[PDB]
Order: C-alpha cells, then structure tokens, then sequence
C-alpha cells in the first residue's frame, strides 16, 4: 500500500497472508474453510496465515494453517491477468473469533464513486522499496469504466475496475496482490495489477468479484 | 505494463511475471 495509514492490529479480520518462504500476496477469508486470492498468486505449498498484523512478530493472535488445495478459475489466463480469481481451501478450518472473521459476499456490483477499504503488507514507496512490518489500510473510490479503459488502452476486461486516484500517490502495490478491496462490508474486488504503483493516470486495477459470486458458492459447496 | 502485485524475489527482469521488471532492491516492480 502506497499513500495508506496503518489499520492497527485485527481491524480487518477477514484479511490473511499467503506464505511459501515469506510473505508474497494477499487474501480474504470468506468462511472457516475457504479463503478467496488472485490466480496469479498460485503456488504449490502455500501456507496461509490468519490473525497477524505484524508478520515478523508473534503477537499470539495467529493462527498457520496449510492450503489443502487451490482451485483457480477455469478461464484465468496469465497473458491478461483476465479471470484472476483463486480459492484456496484449508486444510482445518479456522476459528472463528474477534481477530479472525470472515467477510461477505456481495449481491450487487459497486457503483463508481463508491469508496472502499484495501489492505495489505505490500511496497509503500512508489519509487523504491519499502516493505512494511503492519497492515496498512487505503480508502479509495471505484473509478468509472471509461476512465480504467482509457488509463489502460486495450487492456481492461469486464471482469476488472479501477479504484484509485488518477493523480497518483495513493494505490494497492506489489506484496498486496490477492488481497481485499472491501465496499459497504462486501467483498467487491481483489488486488491485480497496475502499471507501477501509485503512478498518475495509472490507478490499480483489480478483479470484479461480483462477476464470480455463483462460481465461488458453488465450488466452495461442492469441494 | 501489466505487472501483477505479487512480491516476487528476482535477479533479472525475466525473473518476473508479465510486464514487470526486476528492480533494483531485487524485487520485481
């Protein structure tokens, strides 16, 4: 997160770290099973880690918990990042308490100009490194489709939006892939890709979760 | 470019995923 403040500890419950080594995207649990990410954070042997908010540090909230298995969606593909959607299933559920919840499913598609919540532990500088220890939190609103196609020509599916400031500065960065874009208490997006980070004229771009919500009750009811 | 969020370790550009590069710090971007 670039431009963000720090959410403070457990404030979003729902959010979860993906982990083979160290930390490398996001993602949203969204019952005690199933946790929902991007299909370009797939990897063989993720562990996923719930109840953290500093991920150096043990504060005894956490709960490790493997991936058993990981079902990304039948027509991602990685030329186009179109279709980004993943879902992991746990191999124990977790439990369920104050600092570890889950987050809903929405009914509807947000509207432009809706503003919302994203998180994660990702680069906070837009030139250079800076990778932080705490979750950091953004508001940004939902930007229209007309201005997402044009900030990028030829690239914007109809499973994708913008959200973000078309001035730059502020915007979701590398190491929060995966993770939450949350509007109204629903889950609305999931952290893509984006030309730099933070870049004016070049806001994030993130999967319409809207567009999946059958796909995702389905295959977490039959698996 | 299309460069995913993803941290990802690298040691050159083609290292990354889609239109990222390998950065500087050894991290694609």
């Amino acid at each position: 997160i670039v431009g963000g403040y720090t959410c403070g500890a457990n404030t979003v419950p729902y959010q979860v770290s993906l982990n083979s080594g160290y930390h490398f995207c996001g993602g949203s649990l969204i019952n005690s099973q199933w946790v929902v990410s991007a299909a370009h954070c797939y990897k063989s042997g993720i562990q996923v880690r719930l109840g953290e908010d500093n991920i150096n540090v043990v504060e005894g909230n956490e709960q490790f918990i493997s991936a058993s298995k990981s079902i990304v969606h039948p027509s991602y593909n990685s030329n186009t990042l179109n279709n980004d959607i993943m879902l992991i299933k746990l191999k124990s559920a977790a439990s369920l308490n104050s600092r570890v919840a889950s987050i809903s499913l929405p009914t509807s598609c947000a509207s432009a100009g809706t503003q919302c919540l994203i998180s994660g532990w990702g680069n906070t500088k837009s030139s250079g490194t800076s990778y932080p220890d705490v979750l950091k939190c953004l508001k940004a609103p939902i930007l229209s489709d007309s201005s997402c196609k044009s900030a990028y020509p030829g690239q914007i599916t109809s499973n994708m939006f913008c959200a973000g400031y078309l001035e730059g500065g502020k915007d979701s960065c590398q190491g929060d892939s995966g993770g939450p874009v949350v509007c109204s208490g629903k889950l609305q997006g999931i952290v893509s890709w984006g030309s730099g980070c933070a870049q004016k004229n070049k806001p994030g771009v993130y999967t319409k979760v809207c567009n999946y919500v059958s796909w995702i009750k389905q295959t977490i009811a039959s698996n | 470019r299309v460069c995913p969020r993803i941290l990802m370790e690298c040691k050159k550009d083609s290292d990354c995923l889609a239109e990222c590069v390998c950065l500087e710090h050894g991290y694609c971007g």
